């Protein structure tokens, strides 16, 4: 449970899932 | 948020689509 190490995995998975629609990443 | 929801427990592609634009 390191949000920082976890966060970097999440921004990468949101880039694949969201693709073309994009996303906002507020670490919030 | 998503850190809260997706870091303790594993979010699926389905759950993660919720954060898209
Ligand atoms: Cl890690
Ligand atoms: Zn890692």
């Amino acid at each position: 449970v390191n949000q920082h190490l976890c966060g970097s995995h999440l921004v990468e998975a949101l880039y694949l899932v969201c693709g073309e629609r994009g996303f906002f990443y507020t670490p919030k | 948020g998503i850190v809260e929801q997706c870091c303790t427990s594993i979010c699926s592609l389905y759950q993660l689509e919720n954060y898209c634009n």
